[PDB]
């Protein structure tokens, strides 16, 4: 360690040996977090009051979705002191087969990334949280296809 | 014409009550639909005037007109303060607007 | 209790805005302060410097028609120095390539497009985020169409 | 005119419209910058002093037709470091345009792709960052900011 | 105090341009003396058909400037369709016009040109055919007054 | 539209002087640093055009517009030429292009 | 007025060179015992500026005048400097003291 | 007429604000030296008009204009105001002046 460097920062990456969950992690190369980020329960805590900057990705994948009725979600919540509620940040919502169906053909591999990102004035205590509600579909696979993080501004 | 706001420049102290009146020209406007907006002197941030409180709206069907009272004025409250209705005939639907300054002084 | 900061803003779809994207900054997790304006649908850059734009759009259509819709999301700058609107971001998708569901109908489709980059901003200088189609629009749930600069 | 001097290390570069099968990263056009000692080198940006900087990029893949079988559309911002010189993914997406529907006796029909990537790192002295995609015969860049590529030092 | 019983008609628009947008032509509907109506929706500054039919478009815009410091200057207005049969911009009126011929006001000024540009016919249109008026130089625009500059379409 | 090329396509016979215009709308861009590219027709070369000569450039800056005068016009001057221009305000450097197409032809030569 | 600084306000930029002249009235007061103090910008306690390097001083007895040219000028050396001189004629013994501002604008650093 | 002032005469309202522009006619002043005057209606000195507060000074470079924009005004600003320049080509130093009078009315009269 050489120059000190500082703000409440953290840019955490999902878990590839745990399959079927999104379990994030920061002991894992270019990953961070310092300067007072607790993450309790897949959840980051905000150590201080300020402005932040939220931002996620998540990379999907799934082999020949059969299903037309296939929805695929992602929501940055925020549960706060003052507020005990959990409501959603940012969201989005990505429909990933338009009904066409593998018939008489093999498997049809699609792939389908989602980031959010926006800037919130957080408070001392608050539970940062990004989830999906397929986590059967992630693809941690490669490095950079599934984080979560926030900067201090 | 097109509404016509009547007290165009005042200056009151602190403390006190304006009272703003706006008269309709155009026989499709109606004294139903009124808006009013602030713009606080030197700002370009146009707000739109909440009706409750310190700010309250008469309105009288029969001359076709609406005012705004304004009560405890302070040193904030002095800008221009414009009205608005909608109005509808036909085809048609549009809206109209005024002009008039307010300034306040401190005592 | 806590000072506030630096140029911010982040402004959200209006949900009873029928067809129509008017931005908000009077809603829970929202912010318009330190000189930012929000004029004509448009914000106002205070004071010069570097600035971050962002916004995320969310497209809903139920049903895939013939027409082939083209979905288009952009950032968009009128500076003092030059007053010409031109694109700072801007992104394409296309959400239909079903032949029109002839028997299968209804479906509904989600498409979101992202948007994000840093920038230098002069004063007087005014950021717009605009798309071609806001009649697909899916301001229902919170936080899903926004908006925001931020001077870093 | 002059208003205020401003600084740190920041870049957003975009993409060469007249480039041909190529994704060529510019500075010298309208809206890009690249002061306060970022260098670009070899299609390479050159990080001049260690920090947490604001990593993002977008590239827009178009097609006038669904193409055979499965192509796989790849964006990716990789960092080779003094401290290790080896290149390393710091962000990755994959994205399928053409769902089936090989056309076979029909119209075909233009698609459009984004892929936006963005994070916070700490990156150090000389460390050489690089945004690229795996099909740049798909880009289109025939209109301004659809594809870019910058660092900010926060 | 009065009282109303007016008819309807047939897809119909006629808007003004926006007074206070500065240095830009944005159009609008909720002012007096303007229509759009049975149908006919403007989205991204575009006029949207609502219906396949005979059509009849126009629009004028009126070109201000306050010295012809360059003889080299183009004025051109264009109304263009994007059609649902063919996603491509085809111009269907076109004018252009120079606003200053002579060599530029080198000693006094303050000499205003004005040049008007008008534009009409009649067309085929489709169902969500997609219309709109556009000028190369949106900073020589007066909207000043009422009526200066206008874009409509009406359904014969 | 950050300087603009006035003559786009003109068309002049051998033994001529052709001027070519371009007037800046950018407030960011300076008539002190300015260039000229030429490519002739048939290669994707994009030469510099240097100024002297056959070569005269005439800038005002009160108009904010420069030209680029070529006299003795042959036929192997024939090919699409941009302006250019160096514009550079807080921390940003770019420069700006423009275009337009000249066609050449001969004088046929009568033969006595 | 007893001791009269020239240069009230001035105004140098970093890397330039200022020169204050004080002129003597009381014909009491020498040329010889000269000195001079600064107060930097935003401090109360008065410093006494030292006579070597950066600080030349020319004196010439004939006008009764003397000054303090000051070189290699940073963007910190901006204060009230005043100039001093020992008079002595009978009994009495006593200083005498002037006034005069210097405020510096930094230049930056051309960041590519 | 070397320089030429626009606004001849203006007549604003108490709690306005008036710019008086200035044009260069001689390729031998520059816009770096200029300075402006006002002369307080009932009185004959020239007061030299310092730039700063109510009073802002603008220039463009290009076409050698300045301005002056005065804000808050008041009903004693009521006089006439000129603008000057200092002109040097080689053995020759003078300087310019132009005129433009200025009369400001106040407000009361509420007619009952």
């Amino acid at each position: 360690s050489r120059t000190p460097s500082d703000k409440p920062v953290a840019h955490v990456v999902a878990n590839p040996q745990a399959e079927g969950q999104l379990q994030w992690l920061n002991r894992r190369a270019n990953a961070l977090l310092a300067n007072g980020v607790e993450l309790r329960d897949n959840q980051l805590v905000v150590p201080s009051e300020g402005l932040y900057l939220i931002y996620s990705q998540v990379l999907f994948k799934g082999q020949g979705c059969p299903s037309t009725h296939v929805l695929l979600t992602h929501t940055i919540s925020r549960i706060a002191v003052s507020y005990q509620t959990k409501v959603n940040l940012l969201s989005a919502i990505k429909s990933p087969c338009q009904r066409e169906t593998p018939e008489g053909a093999e498997a049809k591999p699609w792939y389908e990334p989602i980031y959010l990102g926006g800037v919130f004035q957080l408070e001392k205590g608050d539970r940062l949280s990004a989830e999906i509600n397929r986590p059967d579909y992630l693809d941690f696979a490669e490095s950079g296809q599934v984080y979560f993080g926030i900067i201090a501004l | 014409a097109r509404v016509d706001q009547t007290p165009q420049t005042i200056t009151k102290e602190t403390g006190e009550s304006l009272t703003i009146n706006c008269v309709l020209r155009d026989s499709h406007c109606a004294t139903s639909s009124t808006y009013w907006y602030r713009k606080k002197s030197g700002s370009t941030n146009e707000e739109s005037i909440s009706k409750g409180g310190r700010y309250v709206e008469t309105v009288n069907s029969g001359s076709k007109s609406f005012s705004l009272r304004i009560n405890d004025l302070t040193v904030e409250d002095s800008g221009t303060y414009r009205c608005a209705s909608e109005c509808q005939y036909g085809l048609a639907e549009y809206d109209v607007y005024g002009g008039g300054t307010v300034v306040t002084v401190n005592a």
